[PDB]
RNA sequence: CGCGGGGUUGAGCAGCCUGGUAGCUCGUCGGGCUCAUAACCCGAAGAUCGUCGGUCAAAUCCGGCCCCCGCAACCA
RNA sequence: GCGUCGUAGUCCGGAUUGGAGUCUGCAACUCGACUCCAUGAAGUCGGAAUCGCUAGUAAUCGUGGAUCAGAAUGCCACGG
RNA sequence: UGCCUGGCGGCCGUAGCGCGGUGGUCCCACCUGACCCCAUGCCGAACUCAGAAGUGAAACGCCGUAGCGCCGAUGGUAGUGUGGGGUCUCCCCAUGCGAGAGUAGGGAACUGCCAGGCA
RNA sequence: UCCUCCUAAAGAGUAACGGAGGAGCACGAAGGUUGGCUAAUCCUGGUCGGACAUCAGGAGGUUAGUGCAAUGGCAUAAGCCAGCUUGACUGCGAGCGUGACGGCGCGAGCAGGUGCGAAAGCAGGUCAUAGUGAUCCGGUGGUUCUGAAUGGAAGGGCCAUC
């Protein structure tokens, strides 16, 4: 589920998602599913969009996760006013801007690669892309 | 507060005394230092009291 | 909920910056640690306190094996 | 290290001085020999300076290098102060245990007219 | 002194030819004998630390200073400041001394003796060496302490390998292997 | 440690300081598991049978034969050995927390509190003490060599008598054996199982039983006589 | 040294069962009498003494006498 | 999750009191008494003191969590 | 009758082990008896409870015999 | 002035680590002895005192060498003060400032006052 | 109520029933000085000794330590050991910092006496920041300052203190 083991501290600020992305070039794969849009990205659409590609290759290949959660996203419980603290940590989300890259993979042929990304990228809630390894 | 104050009473025959803590317990001893003494204007040694 | 206490500021930071015209005595840097060392014509109270020893301009360097920050006073 | 030890073990003494502005005699003690020499406040200019490498002072000692020979340099650089008007000056140990020939060095030219 | 001697006359002649050495001081010489005896269990009572500092009084020229404990540790319910053993350093003529009645005196009284295992370096040519009894010595004769304390023994010396350390022991004859 | 069936016996024992003798032709021999109660005007022999018998004296004949499976514990009239300048903690375990008593060991804390020392008490100055707890801790100091033959010098000088109804039964479940010098012929009486009475010109009765049937004995070989005291006066 | 801090250091001439008497230093007080000294050195003979394994085919070739 | 309490052998309970020391009754096992079984007598065995952890040192002190048991959920 | 050991796990205790052997037997490993050297374990008189014995008996010491090539602390008899 | 060695500084890795060869006139370190003032929670290991038979082995100090450490542009990017505009949880335009990381590369310090060799 | 960190937007300051922790002491040495010393962790070898006890030498370069939370600091050590002592003095104080005030803090230097050091010098408590309670009313010791006709006293006042 990717959830981290053994934070500093429970509970985090909202902070803000501004700037560009800094892993935006596929590094171990040769195909890797780069993010266009901007957004938060939790640790269930990661699972959800990674026993989908392990479906379509479904024998082979290496798939990396290069996106981590790392970060608690609280909320108050169902009818209960404002203040008296803050709310209890519910699920981890991993922040996306521009130019990361989320998934990518190795050892499938590129066509087959692009299905694999396809039906990856229709749970995801951003507006993704596929991009494949060059030489700088 | 397991200190108690006592004080050091001055040993030139005059009338002066500091004031400080002791540990009763760890210390039952008695406290003697040479001190300064305004009145006489000199170091006398300062033996402690209730 | 169980935390919500903090504690008063206590208003630390340099006083006098670089080229001012101090009088003798006067505080120009309060500190908690040794951020700030005592260079020549200043002295270095209990709490870390940098005052003036002397009046004149003050002049901030960097000399030292360690490359610290050391507060001088010139005598203008 | 002989000497890596020793100029840790007297960097305070120089340093408080070079911060009180005085004119310091530091003192040399290799086991041949001994030194001493008077500089400015800064630290840069050295004034008037005496050892038992001298030849002035080693002709009149069979062997340079003991006490004997301390109180020659001691008195050799206490006179050559006072006749320039260095009077005034703070002994800088720089590290040898002031027990020794360091000592005597101290104790001959503080007799011939150093106020210190 | 007769062993410092028969180094100065047949031990340097010996290790210059033996090495090739090109100045004289390259030669290899031993600078400290360290001995030790950890007396561990005398948590109970300094009778155990007592007795064993006489031990060491007797065996060596010297008086045993107490070390103790530097890093407190539950494993071994031993916690800093404890004092733990005994340390004799010897330099110079006592350390020639008690090699002389060590090499001669003692180390043929050893029970089923059959040498000292040569493998036994750190590397710098510095020697180590249990006793495992402390009834080696004529010192002490027996029945007046109860237990029998083992203790080591190192021998320092300059050599920057290993071989070279050997080879100067060799030339002392040791019990080798 | 287990205790075998010779365990103390003296022969012709003879003793003097110059011209005035203490014992003379005195000899016994104590068996296993015996309390033995010795009793006597003041002055007389007591302590010094106690030094004789513990490496501290030498008798003008000799012959005090002890076990060789015998381990001596020894506790003194007079608490003078100890230093008023140290915490019950460290006087009594000299500061180490394991107490390794005879064969086992016990925590020193838990060692010194059953004797009625607890963690606060602990940190008393033993010159910052009252009577009783100096005899408690003189006990508590000196019985931890845990040897089967107790030599106690009036050990019953100070102590309560909730204190002495606890001596008095931990006295009968040690196994060893016990030598008490006591003026306390009620202490006595509920432990003493052989007796040993002073008399004059140097005479060491040596009896066996308890003061009970000692009467008895004394009843048998009786001699009637009540005229105790002069109570003169101090001063005119 | 430290002033009469260590047990006294006396030179004593200790002996050997065939001799091999000579003069060392220690705290003894007492010139003792022991057994051999490195002048009898097991050394050269202890080896092969302490060798006692080996030989069972042999032993059956002493009980062969038939 | 708003507030409290508790978790000690196979069962029920002490000891959590301000830190160094694991206890009672029943139950189990092995002998004895009896024609045999109960009852009774003697001897012995056992618990990582809920869990993840955080003082030389804790079952006790502190927090995370699990379970169970109570209490409160009022004025419109 | 004479000595020694002087109350100690011992000059008590003879278990269990390592070697060397002797016999009967076609054959001694599982699985015999005994001998020699060394090794020298529990054990310091025994909880609840329980057994025999009235006289040459109880207690203690030794000898013999049936089975049997070899293999009794058992069984059956005899005396002090 | 050349040349090398010692003491006190300036400036703090472009100056510090590592690899190799080097020097014993003088100076420097080990060195020899320690009874002596002096010291070892044991020891001339260290600190001291007497000296000088050897040695440059160790340790210093010299150079040589790009395995490190270290310094490091130009250009671009991120951010951002003021003024405007968008589909405005984010951006864009005019103007002013302008990183960080990284690349090219530079890289075995320079030096100022005294005493002592040698020439 | 007090202390430390973040929110706090690179001077100071800055709220919430915002996010995480501490205090209501200790020390007669755990203070002052004069000497002296430098940690964690790992490797190899070495009696009972082991994953880890003491010893020996190599790497390591403060990842160590501080009387107790956090932050800043500390090699000239503020960390560790020893000797001698009481400056954990009295009267003052140029000049500053911080508060609406009550108040709180820092301070060279002057006068009297003192400790350490051969001296230059250092010392008006502790590495710093928490360890705290105005006034009234009383208690204790000193002080001719006043003392209701005068001489005393009572009671006040002043200093130290509960
Ligand atoms: N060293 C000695 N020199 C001279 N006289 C001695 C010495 N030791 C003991 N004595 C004498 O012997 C006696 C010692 O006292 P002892 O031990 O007999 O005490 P006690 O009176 O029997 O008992 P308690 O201790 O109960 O008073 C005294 O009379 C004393 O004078
Ligand atoms: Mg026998
Ligand atoms: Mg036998
Ligand atoms: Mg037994
Ligand atoms: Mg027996
Ligand atoms: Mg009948
Ligand atoms: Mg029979
Ligand atoms: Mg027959
Ligand atoms: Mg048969
Ligand atoms: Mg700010
Ligand atoms: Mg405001
Ligand atoms: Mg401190
Ligand atoms: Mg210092
Ligand atoms: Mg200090
Ligand atoms: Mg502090
Ligand atoms: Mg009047
Ligand atoms: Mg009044």
């Amino acid at each position: 589920m990717l959830q981290p083991k053994r934070t500093k501290f429970r509970k985090m600020h909202k902070g803000r998602n501004r700037g560009l992305a800094q892993g935006t070039d596929v590094s171990f794969g040769s195909f890797g599913l780069k993010a266009v849009g901007r957004g938060r990205l939790t640790a269930r659409q990661i699972e959800a969009a990674r026993r989908a590609m392990t479906r379509a290759v479904k024998r082979q290949g290496k798939i990396w996760i290069r996106v981590f959660p790392d970060k608690p996203i609280t909320e108050k419980p169902l009818a209960v006013r404002m203040g008296k603290g803050k709310g209890n940590v519910e699920y981890w989300v991993a922040l996306i801007q521009p130019g990361k890259v989320l998934y990518e993979m190795d050892g499938v042929p590129e066509e087959l690669a692009r299905e694999a990304f396809k039906l990856a990228a229709a749970k995801l809630p951003i507006k993704t892309t596929f991009v494949t390894k060059t030489v700088m | 507060g397991i200190r108690e104050k006592i004080k050091l009473v001055s040993s030139a025959g005059t009338g002066h005394f500091y004031t400080t803590t002791k540990n009763k317990r760890t210390k039952p001893e008695k406290l003697e230092l040479k001190k300064f003494d305004p009145v006489v204007r000199q170091h006398v040694i300062y033996k402690e009291a209730k | 909920t169980r935390n919500g206490r903090d504690s008063e500021a206590k208003r630390l930071g340099v006083k006098r910056f670089g080229g001012e015209s101090v009088l003798a005595g006067s505080i120009i840097v309060r500190q908690r640690g040794t951020k700030f060392h005592a260079g020549a014509n200043v002295g270095c109270g209990r709490d870390h306190t940098l005052f003036a020893k002397a009046d004149g301009k003050v002049k901030f360097e960097v000399k030292g094996p360690k490359n610290r920050k050391f507060i001088s006073i010139e005598a203008e | 290290d002989k000497k890596s030890a020793r100029i840790r073990r007297a960097t305070r003494a120089r340093r408080k001085l070079q911060e009180l502005g005085a004119t310091r005699l530091v003192v040399h003690r290799t086991p041949r020999h001994i030194y001493a020499q008077v500089i400015a406040p800064n630290g840069s200019e050295v004034l008037v300076a005496a050892s038992t490498v001298e030849k002035a002072i080693a002709e009149q000692l069979k062997y340079t290098g003991n006490k004997d020979a301390a109180a020659a340099v001691g008195k050799a650089v206490a006179e050559r102060a006072l006749e320039k008007g260095i009077k005034d000056v703070s002994f800088d140990r720089s590290g040898f245990q002031y027990h020794g020939r360091v000592q005597a060095l101290a104790d001959a030219a503080r007799e011939a007219g150093l106020q210190f | 002194a007769k062993l410092h001697d028969y180094y100065k006359d047949e031990v340097v002649k010996k290790l210059m030819t033996e090495f090739n050495y090109n100045s004289v001081m390259q030669v290899p010489r031993v600078e400290k004998i360290t001995l030790n005896m950890g007396v561990g269990e005398a948590i109970a009572d300094k009778k155990l630390l007592d007795n064993a500092a006489a031990d060491l009084a007797a065996i060596s020229g010297q008086k045993p200073l107490i070390t103790k404990a530097r890093k407190s540790v539950a494993g071994f319910k031993i916690r800093q400041g404890y004092p733990i053993g005994c340390k004799v350093t010897l330099r110079g003529e006592r350390m020639w001394e008690f090699f002389e009645r060590l090499i001669t005196i003692a180390v043929p009284r050893i029970r089923d003796f059959r040498g000292l295992s040569a493998k036994s370096f750190d590397g710098r040519g510095n020697y180590s060496m249990g006793v495992r009894e402390q009834i080696i010595f004529p010192e002490i004769d027996y029945d007046k302490v109860d237990r029998v304390r083992g203790l080591d023994i190192t021998i320092t010396t300059t050599a920057k390998s290993d071989e070279e350390g050997r080879a100067l022991l060799a030339a002392f004859d040791f019990p080798f292997r | 440690p287990r205790l075998g069936d010779k365990v103390l016996e003296v022969s012709n024992l003879r003793k003097s300081y110059g011209d005035r003798l203490l014992i003379d032709s005195l000899s016994f021999s104590i068996p296993k598991g015996a309390i033995v109660g010795i009793i006597g005007p003041n002055g007389a022999g007591k302590s010094t049978l106690f030094r004789m018998i513990s490496g501290q004296e030498q008798p003008d004949s000799g012959t005090i034969t002890l076990g060789e499976t015998v381990k001596l514990a020894s506790v003194d009239q007079f608490r003078d050995s100890m230093d008023n300048s140290k915490t019950v903690w460290e006087e009594v375990s000299g500061g180490l927390d394991i107490m390794k008593i005879g064969n086992t060991e016990m925590p020193s804390r838990a060692y010194v509190g059953r004797f009625n020392f607890k963690g606060v008490d602990q940190g008393k100055r033993v010159g910052e003490l009252s009577g009783g707890e100096r005899g408690r801790l003189h006990l508590a100091k000196l019985l931890q060599v845990g040897g089967n033959m107790l030599l106690l010098d009036q050990p019953t000088n100070d102590l309560d008598i909730e204190t002495l109804r606890a001596l008095e039964n931990a006295l009968l479940e040690f196994p060893g054996c016990a030598m008490v010098i006591s003026h306390d012929r009620w202490f006595l009486d509920r432990i003493a199982t052989h007796i040993l009475d002073y008399q004059d010109e140097g005479k060491v009765e040596f009896f066996e039983g308890n003061f009970t049937e000692y009467e008895e004995y004394k009843k048998r070989t009786l001699g009637a006589d009540a005229l105790e005291p002069k109570r003169i006066k101090y001063k005119r | 040294m430290k002033k009469d801090i260590h047990p006294k250091y006396e030179e004593i001439t200790a002996s050997c069962s065939c001799g091999n008497v000579m003069k060392i230093r220690s705290t003894v007080g007492h010139d003792l009498n022991l057994d051999v000294c490195s002048k009898c050195h097991p050394f050269f003979t202890g080896k092969q003494r302490d060798v006692a394994t080996g030989g069972r085919v042999d032993r059956f070739n002493k009980r062969f006498n038939i």
